[PDB]
């Protein structure tokens, strides 16, 4: 891949999209298996 | 090459000095461990191996008076079930763990160099003196014919539920 | 200029054949970006790991430690049914094997701080059956061998049980091809 | 039972399962069975009733209007309800804050420190992401051997 | 570039040392070879850690049937050994013993000289029971390639 | 080599529709010019050799079975054990069955382990060990002209490996290993 494209991608607004939209996708399958919780379970 | 298997090399730690080197270690364990230890483990099992051949049918033969009632009239295994409930396997197990302390202590003085593999300089007979080298040959081929002896007896048990002369005689 | 096992790619450049196992595979260039030596010792320690996991798998569904909450052919199941207060004390025993075992040096800035320090070479050689430069090679080359094997096998038993719903070897035996 | 009623025991809990329920089944009414929507439906009243049932089974308490409260005073019967949850973030946080500052050291000691903040420096920015995961201690080795907290005189301030 | 996750301080501009501890080469079966002060090799070698164990081990041959063994019933009969009652110790008749230490019993144990006892024994189970790999009651993986070659649609 | 040139080695090629490839060298016992596919260029030639005379050996071994099993010749005792079927696939049910085969199958397996595996591994790690050479001549029947001995022992070898498959889909069309 070309070194230029990279250092685009490992530019700052590119990283946040993808970084958050990876935790909002985390997130939201945690919610979708795990639903519900609104307490830690002990 | 190697005396016992023509085709492949000799193995390099085995130079054949020690009782009972023919060449003989086509996997190469010798590569793998150090030769002393190696050394050390099969004369323990040879002696181990020979005492349980020979107790195995001289348990066929005779049995003690008490053990008998003891155990039922078990033999080998079963034998060893019974009286390990009834706390004798226990004294046994004790004491042989005792002697196997200084077995340790021994086993690291071997991997020091300054004992000879299996010389506990037990010989108060003195048979040793005359040959040592030929005695020393005549109980490691004792020792693994009466390991596989004891393999046999007890793999004939599991079968047939019969001891070694009872299986003979009743094969 | 190509690599050996993926000939149309070309040679990792980081991949110099030094280490054991090492045939030009890296086709998305991780060496290119992750130090070698972290992505090794990485991968000896998965390599490891599946191994003790192909193995106990296929173990405990014969021989178990006496009691109810250790009988347990199922693997998954015995996940569950083994003694929870066990498990979080073999994870502890991890964490501090972990921390003393890699010397307080457990993160990507200053795991190899030390110039000693060698990708995956923890100072385990209980019986120093390593010190042999001849065989330690070829010592080396199995342990890698091994761990890619295992690694394979360990997600091979795990997702097939998932499927079945039984132990590897019962699978085996009595094979029930997958419907819905 | 704090100043409450457990929640598995409360005719409001119930009363306000009811009536969700009844609500997902009179929506349901007008669809065809086997249909997306009755499934839809049927999957919202599944989800309904297990939710309610394990609030039921949490020990969770509730007031007069049928709702769960939550205790957050440091009773250890109800860490799950805030304390637990709260060292989980305070876990999260720490990895975040500490992979951040150690980036931006990193990026201090560059040739372009605003380029380095701007068009990131990926594989190092996952190098500090790894390190985060003991924060605690680490950040305690930065503070005692004072390499956290700057001193007095060297941090500029405004005129009095 | 970078290249990440080097494990090198100085590469990423954190705190280390200068001077990094040689690495001597000695072994300790159940320790680990590293730094260690100067006759610590020596003293705590191999040789110490595995006599120890084995003195361990004769050590817990007596623990673990530990318990008042007697005679005068008739029988050979074992008691805790928490039963006895000491003098001298106001309120507390009875005191803490070797049971304390090694709480088998409580977690339902029967230890033995050798680890497992006969109650607590290891658990071998058979798993081949009566399959075979081909042509057998049980129908194997091969058994399900062989059906699947000669099936008929 | 026996017949070099004529039989065997350098410029000889058993069938003219393919080239004689390069790699194919007239060095190796049984070397007739017949490679097409040029195996030859990447294998590990003494590997392979080796595997061809394992092969032969096996299939002239399995060719003698074969034909006394259908010719019905039985050791004694074994027809009250195993049966007396003849179809060859029957009577190897039987035997597994009964545990011949496992105890072939076990002592096999020991003598690979303990004799093929080293002296293979030997061999290329260049031990000099010709291919299939386990000084097994108790009779000395090689000792006279071992080379001939050597190509009469691959030809021969070859040759069962093609009769012993023909033998078995035979049986399976027809039921006869003949398939007249
Ligand atoms: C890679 C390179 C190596 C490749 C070499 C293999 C070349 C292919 C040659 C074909 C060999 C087929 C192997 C299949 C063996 C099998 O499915 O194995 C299954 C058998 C299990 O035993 C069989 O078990 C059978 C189980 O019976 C059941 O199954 C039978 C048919 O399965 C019938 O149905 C019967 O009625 C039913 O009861 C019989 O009861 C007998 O016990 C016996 O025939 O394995 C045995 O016999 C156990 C023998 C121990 C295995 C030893 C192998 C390792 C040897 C190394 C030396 C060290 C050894 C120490
Ligand atoms: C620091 C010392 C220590 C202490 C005091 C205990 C105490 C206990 N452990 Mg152990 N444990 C320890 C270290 C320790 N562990 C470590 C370091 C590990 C990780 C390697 C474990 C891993 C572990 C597991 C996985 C389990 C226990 C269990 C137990 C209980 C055993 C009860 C019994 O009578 O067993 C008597 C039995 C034996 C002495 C047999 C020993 C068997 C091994 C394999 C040999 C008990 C609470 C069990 C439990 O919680 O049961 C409810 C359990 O499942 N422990
Ligand atoms: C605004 C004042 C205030 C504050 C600051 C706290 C603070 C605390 N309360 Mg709470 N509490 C308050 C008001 C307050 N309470 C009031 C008004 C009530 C009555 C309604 C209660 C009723 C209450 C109960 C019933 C309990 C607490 C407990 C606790 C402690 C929980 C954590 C703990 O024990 O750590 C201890 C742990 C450590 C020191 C270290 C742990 C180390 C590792 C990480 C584990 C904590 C110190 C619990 C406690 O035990 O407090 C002593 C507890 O049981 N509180
Ligand atoms: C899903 C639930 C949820 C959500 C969405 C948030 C969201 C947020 N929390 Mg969090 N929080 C939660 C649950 C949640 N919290 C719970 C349950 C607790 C109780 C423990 C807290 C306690 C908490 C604190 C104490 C703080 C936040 C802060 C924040 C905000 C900034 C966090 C940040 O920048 O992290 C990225 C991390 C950093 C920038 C590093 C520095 C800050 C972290 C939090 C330090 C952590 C370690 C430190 C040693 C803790 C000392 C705490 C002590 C002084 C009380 C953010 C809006 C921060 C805030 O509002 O600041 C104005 C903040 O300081 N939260
Ligand atoms: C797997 C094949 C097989 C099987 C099932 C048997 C089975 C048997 N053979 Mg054996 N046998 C075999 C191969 C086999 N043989 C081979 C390869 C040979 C070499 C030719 C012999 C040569 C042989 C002889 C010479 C005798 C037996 C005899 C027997 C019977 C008694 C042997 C015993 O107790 O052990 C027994 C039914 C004995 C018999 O018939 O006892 C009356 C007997 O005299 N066998
Ligand atoms: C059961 C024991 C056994 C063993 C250990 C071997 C070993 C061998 N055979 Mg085999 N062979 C056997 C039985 C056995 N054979 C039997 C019963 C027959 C029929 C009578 C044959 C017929 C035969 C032929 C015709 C040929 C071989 C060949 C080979 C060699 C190459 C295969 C290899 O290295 O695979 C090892 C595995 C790998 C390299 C990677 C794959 C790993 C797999 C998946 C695992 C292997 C599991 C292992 C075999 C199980 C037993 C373990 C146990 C001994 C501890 C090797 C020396 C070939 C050769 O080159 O000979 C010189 C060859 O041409 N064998
Ligand atoms: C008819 C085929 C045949 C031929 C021509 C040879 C030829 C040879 N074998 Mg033999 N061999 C054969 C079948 C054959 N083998 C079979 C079926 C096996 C497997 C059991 C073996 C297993 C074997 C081993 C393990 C070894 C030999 C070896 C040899 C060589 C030494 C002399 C010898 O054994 O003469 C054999 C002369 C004969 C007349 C044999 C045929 C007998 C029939 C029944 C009449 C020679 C090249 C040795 C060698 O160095 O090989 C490279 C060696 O170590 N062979
Ligand atoms: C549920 C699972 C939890 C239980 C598992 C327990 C294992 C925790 C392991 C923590 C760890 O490895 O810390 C690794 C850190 C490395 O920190 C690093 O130490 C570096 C110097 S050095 O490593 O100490 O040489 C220092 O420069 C760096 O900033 C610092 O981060 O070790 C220490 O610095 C001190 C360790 C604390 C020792 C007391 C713990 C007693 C228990
Ligand atoms: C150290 C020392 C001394 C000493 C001493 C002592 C006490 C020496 C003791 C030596 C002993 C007991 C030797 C025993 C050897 C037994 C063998 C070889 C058994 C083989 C069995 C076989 C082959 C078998 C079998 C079988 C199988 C398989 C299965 C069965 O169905 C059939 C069958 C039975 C045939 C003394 C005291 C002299 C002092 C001296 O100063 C030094
Ligand atoms: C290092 C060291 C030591 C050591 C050591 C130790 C303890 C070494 C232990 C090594 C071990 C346990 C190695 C295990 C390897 C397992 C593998 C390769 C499994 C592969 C499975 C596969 C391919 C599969 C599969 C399958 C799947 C998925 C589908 C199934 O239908 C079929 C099948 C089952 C076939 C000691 C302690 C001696 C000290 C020494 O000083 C140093
Ligand atoms: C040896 C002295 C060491 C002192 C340091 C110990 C510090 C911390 C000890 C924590 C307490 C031990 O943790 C413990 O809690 C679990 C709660 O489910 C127990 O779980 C189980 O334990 C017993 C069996 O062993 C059973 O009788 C209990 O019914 C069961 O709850 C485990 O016994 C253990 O995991």
């Amino acid at each position: 891949m070309d070194s230029n494209f990279l250092k685009y991608l490992s530019t700052a607004p590119v990283l946040l999209t993808v970084w958050l939209s990876f935790t909002a996708g985390l997130v939201i399958e945690a919610n979708r298996f795990f639903p519900d919780m609104l307490y830690f379970p002990m | 090459m190697s005396p016992s298997i023509p085709f492949l090399k000799k193995p390099d730690a085995l130079d054949g000095t020690a009782a009972g080197d023919i060449g003989f270690d086509p996997l190469g364990f010798s590569s793998l461990a150090d030769i002393k230890f190696l050394q050390e483990a099969e004369i323990k099992h040879c002696r181990i191996a020979m005492l349980a051949a020979a107790g195995s049918i001289a348990q066929d033969i005779f049995t003690f008076p008490g053990y008998s009632a003891l155990t039922g009239g078990a033999k080998m295994t079963a034998a060893h079930d019974k009286l390990v409930a009834t706390g004798t396997m226990g004294q046994i197990l004790f004491w042989v763990s005792f002697a196997e302390v200084f077995g340790t202590v021994a086993l690291f003085d071997t991997l020091d160099g300054k004992r000879a593999p299996g010389d506990f300089k037990f010989d108060p007979l003195g048979m040793g003196k005359k040959n040592m080298a030929d005695m020393q040959l005549k109980e490691i081929k004792n020792g693994r014919l009466a390991m596989l002896g004891i393999a046999g007896m007890t793999h004939g048990y599991f079968i047939s539920g019969k001891g070694p002369l009872e299986l003979l005689g009743n094969f | 200029e190509k690599s050996a096992s993926v000939p149309f790619l070309s040679k990792p450049e980081k991949l110099d054949g030094s280490m054991a196992g090492d045939v030009g595979f890296d086709p998305l260039g991780i060496s290119y970006f992750i130090d070698v030596k972290w992505l090794r010792e990485a991968e000896l320690k998965h390599g490891r790991i599946c191994m003790l996991a192909t193995a106990g798998i296929l173990v405990q569904e014969v021989i178990h430690l006496p009691g109810p909450a250790f009988s347990s052919k199922f693997a998954l199941d015995a996940w569950s049914t083994a003694p929870r207060g066990g498990m979080v004390q073999i994870l502890i025993a991890i964490g501090l094997i972990e921390m003393v075992s890699n010397r307080f040096a457990i993160t990507a800035t200053d795991m190899f701080a030390n110039p000693n320090r060698k990708p995956g070479d923890l100072g385990f050689d209980p019986l120093s059956l390593g010190a042999n430069p001849a065989t330690r090679a070829k010592y080396e080359l199995s342990e890698v061998i091994h761990g890619r094997a295992a690694m394979m096998g360990l997600s091979g038993m795990i997702h097939q049980m998932i499927v079945s719903k039984q132990p590897v070897i019962d699978q085996l035996l009595n094979f029930k091809p997958v419907d819905a | 039972v704090a100043g409450l009623t457990p929640c598995k025991d409360s005719k409001d809990f119930q009363r306000r399962l009811d009536g969700s329920v009844k609500k997902l089944k009179t929506r349901l009414a007008k669809y065809e069975k086997g249909t997306p929507p009755a499934l839809a439906l049927e999957k919202q009243i599944e989800r309904t009733q297990a939710r309610f049932e394990r609030y039921g089974k949490a020990g969770l308490l509730c007031g007069t209007d049928g709702l769960p409260h939550l205790i957050t005073d440091g009773r250890w019967s109800h860490s799950g309800e805030f304390v637990i949850p709260g060292l989980f973030f305070l876990y999260i946080a720490g990895w975040i804050g500490w992979v951040g500052r150690s980036y931006v050291l990193f990026a201090r000691e560059s040739d372009k420190p605003t380029e380095k903040e701007i068009i990131l420096d990926v594989p190092a920015a996952l190098s500090f992401v790894s390190t985060g995961f003991i924060w605690p201690v680490s950040a305690f080795k930065e503070f005692t051997s004072g390499n956290l907290i700057a001193d007095e005189s060297e941090i500029t301030v405004s005129p009095r | 570039a970078t290249v990440g996750f080097s494990g090198v301080p100085s590469d990423f501009c954190r705190p280390a040392p200068t001077a990094f501890p040689a690495e001597p080469a000695g072994m300790t079966v159940f320790g680990a070879r590293g730094p260690r002060a100067e006759g610590h090799r020596d003293k705590f070698g191999s040789r110490h850690a595995a006599v120890s164990l084995a003195c361990a081990a004769l050590l817990w041959q007596p623990i673990s049937q530990a318990g008042m063994y007697s005679i005068d019933s008739g029988s050979l009969a074992k008691k805790s050994f928490s039963e006895m009652e000491v003098p001298g110790f106001g309120d507390a008749k009875k005191v803490p013993t070797i049971e304390s230490f090694f709480p088998f019993t409580k977690n339902g144990f029967d230890a033995s000289p050798a680890l497992f006892g006969k109650d607590s024994m290891i658990v071998f189970e058979n798993p081949l029971g009566k399959c075979g790999a081909y042509a057998s009651s049980c129908h194997t993986f091969l058994d399900e390639m062989g059906d699947m070659l000669k099936a008929t649609p | 080599l026996y017949k070099e040139g004529s039989l065997q080695g350098k410029g000889v090629n058993c069938i003219p529709i393919f080239k004689r490839p390069d790699s194919l060298k007239g060095d190796a016992v049984g070397d007739m010019g017949f490679d097409p596919f040029g195996f030859s260029s990447w294998v590990d030639m003494n590997y392979v050799r080796e595997a061809e005379i394992k092969h032969g050996r096996i299939a002239m071994l399995a060719f003698a079975g074969i034909v006394v099993e259908v010719l019905g010749i039985k050791a004694p005792g074994a027809g009250k054990i195993l049966g007396s079927s003849t179809d060859i696939f029957e009577i190897h049910n039987a035997a597994v069955e009964k545990g011949s085969m496992g105890q072939i199958l076990l002592w096999c397996g020991f003598f690979e382990m303990t004799a093929g595996l080293p002296a293979m591994q030997q061999m290329l790690e260049g031990s000099g060990r010709t291919p299939g050479d386990f000084g097994f001549d108790p009779l000395g029947l090689g000792k006279k002209d071992f080379a001939q001995m050597q190509i009469k022992e691959i030809q021969n070898g070859r040759l069962a490996m093609l009769a012993v498959s023909g033998m078995v889909h035979h049986a399976l069309i027809n039921g006869k290993v003949q398939g007249l």
